[PDB]
RNA sequence: GAUGGGGUAGCAGAACGUUGAGUGAAUCUUAGAUUUUUUUUUUAUAACUAAAUAUAGAUGAUAACUCAAGUGAGAAUGGU
């Protein structure tokens, strides 16, 4: 198992499992690109305030 | 680290062993054959098996600044088995730093001051290392000329029978039997 | 002033508030680095981490505050725990098991695993501070939280006079725990006993909330899964939370009830008796068995030791060390339920 | 009659059950007027943005420090602090730097002495004489 | 120092170590010894 | 020595030898057991519940006893009426018949004496006395082997010994 | 934007707002030297 | 793959059974005595490892208890048991210096020395069921 | 809580060597048990440590306010019968303080202070030396007696914190190896 | 000697020593919280800058 | 999965530090510049973090690059 990585040359490159096995490099010039939660992510996430766990889960 | 993680009491604890110098040892002895003429240990040979004892070397925790050493006690150094002419031929020389005070004196005249325990001691003291810790470990051997000696309720004992005992190791095996039946 | 401009922009009526508004906590960098710290999920939003740093000594209100959210992780912390000891160790006695639950989910415990998720304390609690500040008073003592335990009628004569309480009655009346039921500002001075106390107090409030936030965002599943590698992952000796009264007969008591052939000490080894340091092994046998083994000093302590190692190999007696607990079952469906050995309570005696 | 001691608390073992990343903040000085911030003021324009979305856990706080060299401080989780100056150094340079506060924790340095570090009891029982065979001197 | 002539400020206080010794006055802390705003 | 290499290897000391006869073209499962002490987590056979599968004969079975140190023996010779006796004396002249007096005289341990009858609280306090009056008597040295004493009581009671 | 002094450290903590109160109530500055001038005993006597 | 020997199937439910278990674990072939919970410090940077990764042990030579061992040939087959690390991160030791210098010569030469060291943590360390080998 | 006055004496016309032996006598004891073994020295210096030490005396009761409560701790002892306290010095002198407000020398050192004159040795074949006149100083450091009240019970915790002595300690064994040799 | 006269009345609270009943300074012989002639009157010559 | 690794006389290369100077009428400093200390971290003859003490707005300090040397001392029965 690795954890998110950024690489110089090529990169951020996401957390893998090899145990369920993928390394994806995600580069970009832009936050949305590298592929991690900014600030715009965490405000809608804020602003679904209906999602809600079924009753059964809870 | 896991090893050496635990109660370390009786790991450091001073056991009292027991040797009689007039025993025969097939371990320490340099005639293995026949079964009788198996004599006991030679004074070097059995002093070096009791400075490995006063070191605690025979111990897996030994350390040499740690003074893990055990008690010795050996009986029946009167009869201190000896190989060749060395009662008789065997010098002790000792000097006081004065010119012309140089003290000899033989195997046999000095077993008749202090016995045959200081014969052993004196061997066993040259086989110690040489720092602070050599008089404690030379007084943690405890020899005596007969069969009598004060530390007959010290001797370690297994099951109320006394190591070198007869039956002695019987004893033992019967208590790790009961040991087994546990998780 | 005009050379130095404020850092954070805020209105002016910000430092008046009890807590930051929860609009603060989506620009905070603390917020973002300790909900990744702990990989919560992203189903949790920064308002309601924000909301669960909030000590109600800080907000009188009950919204904004984080007395509720404590309550409901409580309860899913010490339950978990509970179930988890029992299985574990089916044959502790009551007293220990209390020592054991406030070792793992006590004021003590938790002020150590908030204090290893980075969480730094804030001055003074006001709307200035940054969101991602445990904020609490700790000079206000008249925060508490409810406990499902009752006061007891005595408890003015319990410790004034000394009354005897008993053991049976704590499970009913005390706390989950076993404690008893309600046993301008001038900032020039020192630290207090009772602040210490209100400071730790603040630091359990936070880590039981993050379990309640847990379970109403992500479900019982997610919040199980937290306790279990937060909380129940620490170590800990429960043979180190024994004391001993009187072993020996406590031990002849035990073997009388499970009809154990009466206890005999025997000493298996010594060596160095007339001694300074001597060394007696003795053990307590029943029969041919051999139910424990004591090595001390002295020919009393070694029997004594000897009889409260038989003790504990009897209290201590784990089915498994990872045991199926009786909450697998709600879940998804999973093998069927084996009934869990029920120990008969601890051994009274003289 | 058993009596517990309620003066024994669970130790806690980071890294069973769940980690927690000790680094838990980065701050970045640099100077705007300081010939040896030339490389650090790279670093925080093409290999901070990158280094710190790829460390989500991690609070980053730039700010100024004129008339000052550029340093790398790291805050722990076990109070202590680690602070590196990376005067003069180009930003590929800053970034080997920055992931030695990440991988380092804040714990004071120590010469090597023994690997292993355990806190559990040994599975087999530390030696000792009277639970054996005997030994015959 | 046996031999320096004792000058007004060792008369001085010698007359006040026997009026606190023998209980006339009673000691009390310095007011003057600086000029602070805190006053503690 | 020089350097901590050269230190390890003359403060070397090698594994057991049972972990020296490592197999041949395979794996293996030997019974080793340690000379050292037990934990209280190695539950005896006779503690297990019979619902407990894992009780199983001796793991040397799948490949007289120690001399007697305390064995005592309980003597219930005190009738009910003896009881009330015991009550009268100790009330009435508790100096002359102490706690010693009647354990002879009714065949009893001194402590059941006790459990069946107590002294007046006068006569209490009076010995609380006597024994705090040989306690300043005591030097420096003594007064601190005797706290020391009392203290090794009560760390082995609490694990620590 | 601009360098981070030891009073907007405090801010953040929120101890700064009773800083304030403490100096202000027994006359001390906040973030000044006061109305108190240099000083000038040496001054005075000529020295350079 | 070669089934594993009868008397190891007899015996290894016993091993896991007791209360402990020790392995004898082999990084880069040194070994370490380790249990689950330790936390090995390995005298080398471990190159392409960050704080968080988990790896998967392979190569022990001993999986025993208090009472029972089991020793692989050259290794025990990795089908017996599971065991697993996680990296702590990285730790370096105070900066050494050793002086090299000869009698009469004013020359002394400096080594600077600063290594650092991988630190791991044993997560896992479980004996499998092999009744189905 | 404990009042202290650290006094400096005047410039005395001797050396360290000699004056470090008069600082030595007076350590620990009482300024009245000191003023008696000054008045009563051979030592030309003790005259001069006499009326030195009779003057941070004085200014110990002016300013510092020490040795105020002779007749009102003399109550508590004879009107009430109250038992005196019993301490033991750092050497392991016994003590027993009836007033814990009575003034004594906690510290005591010697300084060297500027060169009193400069005498000329003229010696044989025409060599000269010069010789220095010395001139020294003491300071004393005065105390109450809660000083030391307070101190013998810091002792006497630190020692009642170590434990008692076990006869079968548990000593550690450092070193580490990867095998068990048990 | 207002350096460290302000610290010790921070520090000893109510044991602050009552100075103004000290004994002058053997350095210039100026009571507390007394000046000096030369100093109070402002009579030391100086230069023609 | 590059090769190489002791060193005197001696030869060679690359750097740090010290004093002064240019950019400099520049930059920063009671929101603490500077403080012979202590402490912390960094492959480190150096700098850095923090703490403590004191109180300066320039007759203060200073990055970077460059220029010039009264530029680096356990060793001369050396000098003061
Ligand atoms: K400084
Ligand atoms: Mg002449
Ligand atoms: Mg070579
Ligand atoms: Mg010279
Ligand atoms: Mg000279």
């Amino acid at each position: 198992k690795q954890v998110r990585r950024f690489i110089p040359g090529v990169g951020v490159q996401d957390e893998v499992d090899f145990s369920k096995v993928g390394a994806v490099v995600r580069d970009g010039k832009r936050a949305g690109d590298l592929g991690v939660r900014t600030r715009s992510d965490w405000e809608v996430i804020g602003k679904m305030k209906s999602v809600l766990p079924k009753v059964k889960a809870l | 680290m896991s090893q050496t993680v635990g109660a370390t009491r009786l790991a450091y604890s001073r056991v009292w062993h027991h040797i009689s110098a007039v025993t025969p040892h097939p371990t320490l002895s340099t005639i293995k054959a026949p079964s009788e003429a198996i004599t006991p240990p030679s004074l070097g040979r059995l002093a070096s098996r009791i400075a490995t004892i006063l070191m605690g070397k025979h111990k897996p925790i030994w350390d040499p600044s740690t003074d893990c050493g055990d008690y010795v006690v050996v009986t029946n150094c009167a009869g201190l088995y000896t190989t060749g002419h060395k009662k008789w031929r065997k010098t002790y020389y000792r000097h006081n730093t004065r010119p012309g005070s140089l003290q000899a004196i033989t195997m046999d005249a000095l077993m008749e001051k202090h016995g045959g325990a200081e014969v052993l001691r004196k061997a066993v003291s040259g086989m110690l290392p040489k720092n602070r810790l050599r008089d404690k470990r030379l007084a943690r051997l405890k020899a005596f000329e007969g069969d009598a000696h004060p530390y007959k309720e010290n001797l370690v004992r297994f099951g109320g029978k006394v190591v070198g005992a007869p039956g002695w190791e019987e004893a033992v095996k019967a208590i790790r039997e009961a040991d087994m039946e546990r998780l | 002033n005009d050379r130095f401009p404020p850092l954070e922009p805020l209105p002016p009526a910000a430092e008046s508030l009890p807590s930051p508004l929860p609009e603060r906590a989506l620009t905070s960098a603390k917020l973002a680095a300790l909900h990744a710290r702990l990989n919560l999920s992203p189903k949790i939003p920064l308002q309601t981490l924000a909301r669960t740093l909030v000590d109600a000594s800080a907000d009188e209100n009950p919204q904004f505050n984080n007395a509720n959210l404590a309550f409901v992780g409580q309860t899913l912390i010490n339950y978990h725990i509970a179930e988890w000891l029992l299985c574990k160790y089916p044959r502790l006695p009551q007293g220990i098991l209390f020592s054991a639950m406030k070792a793992y989910a006590g004021p003590k415990p938790l002020l150590q695993i908030a204090r290893s998720w980075g969480v730094d304390t804030a001055a003074v609690p006001g709307g200035e501070v940054d969101p991602g500040l445990l904020q609490f008073d700790a000079l206000k003592p008249g925060v508490a939280i409810t406990n499902f335990g009752y006061k007891r009628t005595e408890l003015a004569y319990l410790e004034k006079f000394k009354w005897r309480r008993g053991m049976a009655s704590r499970v009913v009346l005390d706390d989950d725990f076993g404690d008893v039921v309600r046993s301008d500002v001038s900032y020039d001075r020192y630290g207090n006993p009772d602040t210490r106390a209100a400071a730790e107090r603040a630091h359990a409030y936070f880590v039981r909330a993050v379990v309640g936030a847990i379970y109403a965002h992500c479900g019982r599943e997610a919040a199980k899964a937290f306790v279990k590698a937060h909380i129940m992952s620490r170590t800990l000796d429960i043979a180190k939370l024994f004391e001993f009264k009187y072993p020996t007969r406590e031990l002849a008591a035990l073997c009388a009830r499970e009809d154990f052939e009466p206890p005999v000490a025997r000493l298996l080894s010594e060596t160095g008796r007339q001694s300074r340091t001597p060394v007696f092994v003795v053990g307590i046998y029943s029969g041919s068995d051999k139910l424990g083994e004591g090595a001390a000093s002295s020919l009393d302590h070694a029997r004594f030791k000897a009889a409260m190692n038989a003790l504990k190999a009897w209290y201590l007696y784990s089915p498994g060390e990872n045991p199926r607990v009786p909450s697998d079952m709600l879940e998804e469906g999973a093998k069927p339920w084996t009934p869990a050995y029920i120990d008969m309570g601890e051994v009274i005696s003289r | 009659t058993v009596k517990a001691l309620t003066q024994i608390s669970s130790a806690g073992r980071n890294g069973v059950g769940a980690f927690v990343l000790q680094c838990k903040k980065l701050d970045i000085h640099y100077s705007d007027w300081a010939g040896s911030s030339r490389g650090m003021n790279g670093f925080i324009k093409s290999l901070l943005p990158k280094f710190a979305a790829a460390n989500p856990q991690i609070e980053f706080v730039v700010s100024p420090r004129p008339a000052k060299h550029p340093i790398l401080m790291g805050h722990y989780i076990n109070g202590r602090t680690k602070a590196i100056c990376v005067r003069n150094m180009e930003p590929l340079e800053i970034l080997k730097k920055a992931e030695l506060l990440r991988d380092a924790s804040g714990e004071k340095p120590q010469k090597f002495k023994k690997p292993v570090t355990s806190t559990n009891p040994s599975v087999r029982g530390v030696w000792s004489p009277y639970h054996g065979q005997g030994m015959a001197v | 120092p046996s031999q320096f002539e004792v000058t007004k400020d060792r008369k001085a206080i010698k007359a006040r170590q026997s009026k606190f010794l023998s209980g006339e006055e009673t000691w009390a802390p310095g007011k003057v010894n600086a000029f602070l705003n805190s006053k503690i | 020595q020089s350097t901590a290499n050269r230190t390890k290897r003359m403060l070397n000391i090698p594994p057991h030898e049972s972990f020296l006869n490592v197999p041949v073209e395979g794996d293996r499962i030997i019974f080793n057991p340690p000379s050292s002490e037990a934990s209280v987590y190695h539950t005896p056979f006779k503690f297990l519940p019979r619902s407990d599968p894992r009780r199983r004969a001796n793991i040397y079975k799948l490949f007289d006893l120690p001399p007697v140190l305390y064995n005592p023996t309980k003597s219930y010779n005190v009738t009910p009426e003896q009881v009330e006796e015991i009550r009268e004396l100790r009330a009435k002249d508790p100096k002359k018949y102490s706690v010693t007096y009647l354990s002879n005289k009714y065949n009893c341990t001194k402590v059941f004496i006790m459990m069946c009858t107590q002294a007046p609280r006068e006569h209490q306090e009076q010995h609380k006395l006597a024994r705090a009056r040989t306690a300043e008597n005591w030097g420096p040295r003594r007064a601190a082997a005797k706290l020391d004493a009392r203290r090794r009581k009560e760390m082995l009671h609490r694990g620590e010994i | 934007p601009r360098r981070v002094t030891p009073v907007d450290k405090e801010r953040m903590v929120g101890r700064w707002k009773v800083i304030q109160k403490e100096l202000q109530k027994r006359e001390l500055p906040v973030l000044g030297t006061g109305n108190h001038g240099k000083y000038v005993e040496l001054k005075w006597l000529g020295s350079k | 793959q070669p089934p594993i020997s009868q008397q190891v199937k007899e015996l290894l439910p016993v091993l896991a059974a007791q209360p402990g278990h020790y392995t004898t674990i082999h990084i880069h072939g040194k070994p370490y005595l380790v249990t689950e919970g330790d936390t090995v410090k390995l005298p080398f940077k471990m190159p392409g490892v960050a704080p968080g990764d988990v790896l998967r042990l392979n190569r022990a030579s001993v999986i025993g208890s208090r009472d029972l061992t089991l020793q692989g040939a050259p290794y025990v087959d990795e089908r017996l048991f599971e065991c697993r690390a996680i990296v702590m991160g990285t730790e370096s030791e105070p900066m050494r210096v050793m002086i090299k210098k000869k009698r009469r010569c004013r020359k002394k030469k400096h080594v600077f020395s600063k290594h650092k060291y991988t630190v791991l943590r044993i997560n896992q360390l479980k004996i499998n069921d092999v009744s189905s080998l | 809580t404990e009042r202290k006055l650290v006094y400096k004496t005047g410039y005395l016309p001797t050396s360290v060597k000699k004056l470090v032996h008069l600082s030595r006598q007076i350590r620990g004891k009482t300024v009245s048990e000191a003023l008696v073994q000054m008045q009563f020295s051979k030592k030309k210096m003790a005259k001069e440590v006499k009326t030195e030490l009779l003057r941070a005396e004085a200014k110990a009761i002016v300013t510092r306010g020490m040795g105020l409560g002779k007749a009102a701790a003399a109550a508590a002892q004879k009107e009430t019968g109250a038992e005196p306290v019993k301490i033991q010095t750092k050497d392991g002198k016994h003590l027993e303080i009836r007033d814990p407000t009575r003034i004594y020398v906690a510290e005591t050192f010697v300084n060297k202070g500027f060169t009193r004159g400069v005498e000329l040795d003229y010696r044989a074949r025409g060599r000269v030396f010069k010789m220095n006149k010395p001139t020294t100083t003491m300071t004393v450091v005065l105390k109450e007696e809660k000083t030391r009240i307070r101190e013998h019970q810091e002792r006497v915790a630190k020692k009642l914190r170590q434990g008692p002595w076990v006869h079968l300690p548990d000593r550690p064994v450092t070193s580490q190896r990867q095998f068990y040799s048990w | 000697a207002a350096v460290e006269a302000r610290n010790e009345d921070w520090m000893l609270g109510p044991l602050a020593p009552r100075r103004e009943l000290d004994e002058i300074t053997l350095s210039n012989g100026n009571f507390f919280g007394s000046l000096s002639p030369t100093r109070a009157l402002l009579e030391s010559e100086v230069s023609e800058e």
